[PDB]
């Protein structure tokens, strides 16, 4: 029984090997306190993890220490790793061998230090780091296809035939999910609300989890609630206001299939993962239509799947059966397929114990990965 | 009374008899090893060595015509086995009067419940409730009284001339009646016992330009969720789209039909065992004692050994629970011998006779070997069969000295691979492996079974990397071996004559087979290639 | 009698307050089904009007087939 | 007396938006039905449109 744990920017997940379902999971916010202290006594922590620091956040700035796959202002990510392994999960990690994720192919030197941080200081049995799209399709029991799991952070395809992980095709993107509720921000100033600090940042995505669906034929339905009112939804932020969103609420998903509102000049998601099919042989083109496996985290919008499905059989030549694999299972796939991958006994030879490490230096990793 | 066993005639009362006194003695637990199952014609020698036991109480034959229905299962070859272990303990007390003896069971065929071999037949009890004799619980379990109409039982044969239980359900009945079971429990257990064969006519389809499984044949779930009480709809949905908690449990999702056709097999398994395994806390109930008991001398029935043709998966597992014994039998005379050799001391041969066979527990078990792939491949995404023993012969050939292919097996289908064990080479085909350890423990509907009837909420409310069946045998064994490491040994065994039943003279063709395969035939040739 | 007065009023508020409370909980139910309901029918609409032109594009392909086969 | 007011108004909103549901899912459990069926449809034509594609080469 190693231990599996996400290292993805939006919710670190902890759990133990192949247990289905993730032990703990929290957002990865790391907070400190903004104003000086002023009831004598009160025995400040220095500095707020996870949930914990999510619950005061009146008082907290929030930085997150992992943006677009990179592990940036590495000592609060450690500080991290520490709050998880003790108080979350609750065992030293002498005694467990652990296993990582990791976006793939972020930097060369990100897994080259990363490594070495957790493997000298917390001083792990073993580890190895597992590229994000293999395992997510392990989850799933289909062992071809491809994978587009886009966490929240970064979204990628892969294409993988028969159990091979064809590289040249990997297709990164930088659309992450934190940016849609970026942009949420700026389409939501026009509705006459603001939401300028980092707390009331933290909310919209909140506020986004519930009131974005994508819709098809995104003019009409636009036009459509445009003329009549028949959407027009309410909720209610934790200060008393009650906001009214109109079509924000079907505009914010959308900057993910075209990005000429968010500015980037890189295609929308659907036609990326059209062009990794496209450029693969003329046979393999058969079955990866068939398997098309949604994964990762925000993609449980309503609706994404169906909206995919159309656009990609308009791309795609009208003689083949492009039904896609959108189980409900989605934003823990990772990590089931994690705790599976960390169950095969085959796979207990792989991974790297100290020996090797402190023998090798520290591009082991990549050499052996 | 005395003659430890060299100084009196042979005759196993007088060693039981000694076991008696190593308990006034050592003070210490013994356990009886009785090899061979009734198929071997034993049933009649512990029933009579157990009162002689306590000469120096009949309530424990009792629970025997009762547990047999459950437990007995006709194979292949030596039909109308009882596959299921029953260690039986008599408790003592340091004055030597008999307090009272519980009994529990060990290593259940738990797989036996679905996917038999089409050969063989299924347990008693499903033909004893088959029969139309004693209509009016059939009347109360809303069955047809058809034994082809369900996928589980129309795998069996259900037509074996030379014993039905017909008669055998009102003994069974009666027995399962006067062991102090109230109305409402009686018809209880034929209630639960009908529902596991009732799921087999449960229809599943694959649904519209997705995954997951839609429920069909609304009526035949409502005459189950009627028996077991609770509501269909709501069983059908949580099969349909089973909880998986998260940091806080949302009502996470996902199924595929094939998932759901293996786990609601899985749960009706689970269910099965478990309800067995309370039935023999009734009767410790009915059994219940008071006394200061503490000291006992435990019988213990294993399945026996078993070759024969066309061997799956039930067949591994039984040989190694039989093989493991014999381990624990060399262990402990090379212990005793190691001892009495050293009072004498002057050179051992090998020490730890144990390494003969762990040459081949290794094989089995240890990580990586052959059960573990198994356990590793249903895991593995798109189990096929074929792949399973592509990746054994890449890892165990040549690299294990003792799995290796056989060639021709004249008449019997052809098994896939081979393993030199002592008492006989073993040849097993692999088809269906898959299947059949594949076995999801489903939440959702283990927690909505609370609100029903009391034995069903009772059987399992008292209890994961999804086991299957491997691992849970695997670990019940070693906790037999416990509670035998924690013990004494001594050897009974049983020989059948001949099929033809004619006592008093020997058919060498099958007594060669059994004395062969029991092992002491091993006990003899550590005998002679040592001291 | 003032006190009294005031202590009848109080728990037939509290027991207002204990209605209200448990009408806002089924009022927010009965509306979050119907968030639910009114966002699946939506999204099966498109989808069955999806396969139904299908159906119709199908129907065109069979046709054109039929008659350049005859 | 505004408590009074309130619960009148919870209940009466309870009923708008329990008709509001009662509605979407009467209209969806029939429109359950029918999306099976057309798509059954779909795939006869698809299978008639195949092997008369077939027949022409
Ligand atoms: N209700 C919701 N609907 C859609 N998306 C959501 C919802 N709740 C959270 N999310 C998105 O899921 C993201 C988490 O995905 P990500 O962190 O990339 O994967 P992982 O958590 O496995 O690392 C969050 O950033 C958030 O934007
Ligand atoms: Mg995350």
């Amino acid at each position: 029984t190693a231990l599996v744990c996400d290292n993805g920017s939006g919710l670190v997940k902890a759990g133990f090997a192949g247990d289905d379902a993730p032990r703990a999971v929290f957002p990865s916010i790391v907070g400190r306190p903004r104003h000086q202290g002023v009831m004598v006594g009160m025995g400040q922590k220095d500095s707020y993890v996870g949930d914990e620091a999510q619950s005061k956040r009146g008082i907290l700035t929030l930085k997150y220490p992992i943006e677009h796959g990179i592990i940036t202002n590495w000592d609060d990510m450690e500080k991290i790793w520490h709050h998880t392994f003790y108080n979350e999960l609750r065992v030293a990690p002498e005694e467990h061998p652990t296993l990582l994720t990791e976006a793939p192919l972020n930097p060369k030197a990100n897994r080259e230090k990363m490594t070495q941080i957790m493997f000298e200081t917390f001083n792990v049995p073993a580890m190895y780091v597992a590229i994000q799209a293999v395992l997510s399709l392990y989850a799933s029991g289909r062992t071809t296809g491809i994978v587009l799991d886009s966490g929240d952070g970064v979204t990628h395809n892969v294409p993988i035939y028969e159990g091979y992980a064809l590289p040249h095709a990997i297709m990164r993107l930088d659309l992450a999910g934190r940016d849609l509720t970026d942009y949420l921000m700026k389409i939501l100033t026009e509705r006459g609300y603001s939401f300028v600090t980092t707390a009331e940042r933290e909310i919209v995505r909140d506020i986004k989890e519930k009131l974005c669906y994508v819709a098809l034929d995104f003019e009409n339905e636009m036009a459509t609630a445009a003329s009549s009112s028949s959407l027009e939804k309410s909720y209610e932020l934790p200060d008393g206001q009650v906001i009214t969103i109109g079509n924000e609420r079907f505009r914010c998903p959308e900057t993910l299939f075209q990005p000429s509102f968010i500015g980037m000049e890189s295609a929308g998601i659907h036609e990326t993962t059209y062009n990794s099919i496209m450029k693969c042989d003329i046979d393999i083109r058969k079955d990866l239509y068939a398997n098309n496996v949604m994964s990762g985290g925000t993609t449980m919008y309503p609706g994404i799947a169906d909206r995919m499905q159309k656009e990609i059989t308009a791309l795609a030549p009208s003689t083949m059966k492009i039904k896609i694999i959108a189980p409900p299972e989605r934003k823990y796939s990772v990590w089931i397929g994690g705790s599976i991958l960390a169950s095969l006994s085959t796979f207990q030879q792989m991974w790297i114990t100290k020996q090797e490490y402190d023998e090798a230096g520290p591009s082991i990793v990549h050499r052996k990965c | 009374r005395g003659k430890k066993r060299s100084e009196a005639p042979p005759h196993i009362f007088s060693i039981s008899d000694n076991a008696y006194q190593y308990m006034l003695t050592d003070r210490e637990n013994q356990s009886i090893l009785i090899t061979g199952e009734s198929g071997a014609g034993k049933t009649v020698n512990t029933k009579r060595v157990i009162q002689y036991f306590a000469v120096i109480e009949d309530q424990i034959i009792q629970a025997n015509p009762a547990l047999e229905a459950f437990g007995n299962a006709k194979t292949v070859r030596n039909d109308n086995s009882s596959r299921f272990g029953k260690f039986i303990r008599i408790h003592f007390g340091a004055t030597g009067k008999l307090a009272s003896a519980d009994i529990e069971t060990y290593l259940l065929e738990k797989s036996r419940v679905i996917f038999q071999l089409k050969a063989e037949r299924d347990y008693h009890i499903f033909y004893q409730i088959l029969s139309n004799k004693k209509p009016e619980l059939l009347d109360m379990l809303l069955i047809t009284n058809n034994p082809y109409d369900y996928a589980f039982i129309s795998q069996g044969e259900t037509t074996v001339a030379s014993i039905d239980d017909a008669e055998e359900l009102m003994a069974t009945d009666n027995a399962f009646d006067v062991l102090g079971f109230t109305t409402e429990e009686k018809n209880s257990m034929y209630k639960l016992t009908g529902a596991i064969m009732h799921f087999g006519n449960m229809k599943f389809k694959l649904k519209q330009r997705e995954e997951q499984a839609e429920p069909d044949g609304t009526e035949e779930a409502d005459k189950s969720a009627y028996l077991m009480g609770l509501n269909s709809a709501d069983l059908l949905k949580g099969l349909c789209h089973p909880r998986v908690k998260v940091g806080n449990e949302y009502v996470t999702k996902g199924q595929n039909v094939q998932q759901v056709v293996y786990a609601k097999g899985a749960l009706a398994k689970a269910v099965y065992e478990r309800m067995f395994n309370w039935m023999v806390t009734r009767i410790n109930a009915t059994l219940e004692t008071k006394q200061p008991r503490q000291y006992f001398i435990g019988v213990l029935d294993i399945a026996g050994f078993e070759i024969f043709d066309f061997n799956s998966f039930e067949q591994l597992c039984i040989n190694f629970t039989n093989e493991k014994l014999q381990q624990f039998f060399n262990h402990h005379m090379f212990v005793l011998e190691q001892e009495e050799y050293k009072k004498e001391g002057i050179e051992w041969e090998f020490i730890d006779f144990g390494m003969d066979l762990q040459a081949c527990i290794d094989l089995i078990e240890k990580p990586m070997g052959i059960m573990s792939i198994l356990e590793e491949e249903c895991m593995f995404p798109k189990a096929t069969d074929m792949t399973f023993k592509a990746k054994l012969f890449d890892n165990h050939l040549g690299k294990s000295s003792n799995f290796q292919k056989p060639r021709n097996i004249k008449g019997k289908p052809e098994a896939h691979f081979s393993l030199i064990h002592y008492a006989g080479t073993v040849d097993y085909n692999i088809i269906g492996w898959l299947q059949k350890n594949k076995d999801p423990l489903n939440e959702t509907v283990v927690d909505l079974y609370k609100k029903s009837s009391l034995k069903m909420l009772s059987s399992l409310f008292a209890n994961s990397s999804f086991q299957t069946v491997s691992a849970l045998h695997r670990e019940n064994l070693n906790k037999l071996m416990t509670n035998l490491r924690s013990t004494h040994p001594h050897f009974v065994r049983c020989i059948i004559p001949n099929e033809t039943k004619s006592p008093g003279v020997i058919d060498n063709p099958l007594v060669m087979h059994q004395l062969r395969c029991n092992g002491v035939l091993e006990g003899i040739r550590i005998c002679r290639k040592g001291f | 009698s003032l006190q009294k007065k005031l202590k009848g009023t109080e728990d037939e508020l509290d027991k207002y307050s204990e209605a209200l409370k448990d009408a806002q909980e089924k009022l927010e139910l009965a509306e979050k089904k119907a968030t639910d309901a009114e966002a699946d029918v939506a999204s099966l609409n498109r989808r069955i009007q999806l396969v139904e032109e299908e159906l119709d594009r199908a129907q065109e392909r069979l046709a054109t087939a039929l008659q350049k086969l005859e």
